[PDB]
């Protein structure tokens, strides 16, 4: 027992955790400061640019732009857009009580999203170790996942790629592709994941040459399918 | 070992194949030939085989034993009280395997005729040993009777079988 | 010349012709699943005479859950050497790295199928 995979596996479940209360912050967040600057959220798409971008400016608007730490989170052009945007904003100082909790949420949740980037690391660097090439293929986490429920990488190879295909459909990889061209993209990245797994369980190709060219093969079709 | 082969290797086997054909017949109108439109077994061993029963009477299922062993070129022999013993190449014994269990019913009900007449009678076989033998000393496949358990030994005696009997 | 070791299941000359036309005369018979994939459903579902494996294949671990099934499953699994050949057996001119002999309901083909099982359970050892 104690098989680092299933560490891995529940290490890669908090992360997912992590962005559901991440999300949920941030929504409070917009709209607890959405008083103080309610055009900023359609300035700042990112979530979490937006929310240092509001511990940074908190209850003063004005002279933004010549700030040095706000120049380090947006790009200059949007610092202007912003700026300007904040001279014309129609929102009212907030209360010393309802800053500082704001400010105590956005702590809280860069702190957050800290530890979240800590553990999407870890994943990254045990999945690497304990399937380089299924790893490289559909990622550290979507990887995670189906050997979390397979049971192990040995249970994985044991397996016939159409079980195997869910998790690969909602990978990046195969999400990176036109809803049209999906089912038949997850179809076959499922396959050739199922390769990858079986040279893993014998610890072969251990710097991912074969997950390389699995992944080319299949980006190859990707385009010819465009 | 066989060979398969696909869709389109049969298209061009079928055209390649017909076509010769036709451009044949269709000079032969020209050129105005057609008006126009041994008992088997090894010599370096031997196979063996040993069977065991409870009856023998019916007939039917003594001379079948008799006519298979002679047909075949088994040698061996057979006994009983008041079991079977064949050997021969591999291919011999096997169908005679088949015949002895598969073939043959032995718990069938027959009418066997007396000297004064005719009467119902109304038995199991099953495999003991197959293997392989230094030499067969049987010479030919002889049929007998035996009174006892004794000389039915001293039968398989002469061929040093004894052993090949189990109570 | 040498196979992988782990194709445990391995057939000499001999037995490698009796396999391929065995499977050949399945191919006819319709009692035959060709493929790594469908050979994993005869054996999940209960329906798989034996298994014939190709020691041939690239991805030598692709096919190494099918002996595992197998085993707990008790079914009979050999290797042959080219999956070229085993393709060719199957009726297809791909290769072929896994197939499998299913049950049917009075085959013709049972005497034969069983003495390919006894032949490939001599060869477990």
């Amino acid at each position: 027992a104690a098989p680092e995979y299933r560490v891995i596996v529940d290490a890669n479940n908090l992360t997912v955790e992590i962005e559901n209360e991440l999300n949920i912050i941030h929504k409070f967040i917009r709209d607890k400061y959405s008083k103080r600057f309610p055009e900023l959220e359609s300035l700042v798409p990112n979530a979490l640019d937006y929310i240092r971008t509001v511990k940074e400016l908190g209850n003063s608007l004005d002279k933004c732009k010549n700030n040095e730490n706000l120049q380090q989170i947006l790009t200059n052009a949007t610092i202007m857009v912003v700026s300007v945007t904040a001279s014309t904003t129609q929102g009212q100082q907030l209360s010393e009580e309802e800053l500082e909790r704001l400010e105590e949420a956005c702590d809280m949740a860069l702190e957050l999203n800290a530890s979240k980037h800590r553990i999407y690391e870890y994943v990254e660097s045990r999945m690497s170790f304990i399937a380089p090439n299924l790893s490289i293929i559909i990622g550290a986490s979507t990887a995670a996942k189906i050997m979390g429920v397979a049971g192990g990488l040995t249970n994985l190879s044991k397996m016939p790629a159409c079980n195997i295909m869910g998790y690969i459909y909602h990978s990046d990889i195969v999400q990176s592709l036109p809803p049209d061209l999906r089912r038949k993209a997850a179809r076959l990245v499922a396959a050739k994941c199922t390769l990858a797994a079986r040279v893993d369980s014998f610890h072969e190709s251990t710097e991912g040459k074969v997950g390389y060219e699995l992944k080319d093969e299949i980006e190859r079709k990707f385009d010819k399918w465009q | 070992l066989g060979v398969y082969l696909t869709k389109k290797e049969q298209k061009k086997l079928r055209r390649q194949t017909r076509r010769e054909a036709q451009k044949e017949l269709q000079e032969k109108v020209r050129l105005g030939l057609m008006p126009p439109p041994l008992k088997e077994d090894i010599s370096q061993g031997v196979h063996i085989s040993v069977y065991r029963v409870r009856n023998l009477s019916n007939p039917a299922k003594k001379f079948k034993i008799e006519a298979n062993a002679g047909q075949l070129y088994l040698t061996g022999v057979v006994v009983l009280h008041k079991v079977v013993v064949v050997e021969g190449g591999p291919k011999a014994q096997k169908k005679f395997k088949r015949l002895m269990l598969h073939r043959i019913k032995w718990d069938e009900q027959t009418s066997n005729t007396k000297g004064d007449d005719d009467e119902e009678s109304d038995n199991k076989c099953v495999l003991v040993w197959e293997g392989t033998a230094k030499d067969r000393s049987f010479g030919e496949m002889k049929f007998k009777q035996c009174p006892t358990e004794n000389m039915a030994r001293e039968h398989f005696k002469k061929h040093g079988a004894e052993h090949y009997w189990d109570l | 010349a040498d196979v992988n070791p782990k194709a445990y299941p391995l057939a000499d000359a001999h037995l490698t012709k009796k396999l391929l036309d065995l499977v050949q005369q399945s191919c006819n018979y319709k009692q035959l699943r060709k493929g790594a994939n469908e050979a994993t459903k005869t054996l999940n579902r209960g329906i798989s005479e034996f298994i014939v494996m190709a020691a041939d294949a690239e991805p030598l671990e692709i096919i190494l859950h099918l002996p595992l099934l197998c085993e707990d499953k008790n079914v009979p699994y050999v290797f042959v050497r080219s999956k070229q050949a085993l393709g060719r057996a199957c009726g297809v001119s791909r290769p072929v790295i896994a197939c499998s002999v299913t049950i049917k309901e009075g085959s013709q083909l049972k005497q034969q199928i069983q003495s390919i099982q006894q032949s490939i359970e001599r060869l477990l050892v």
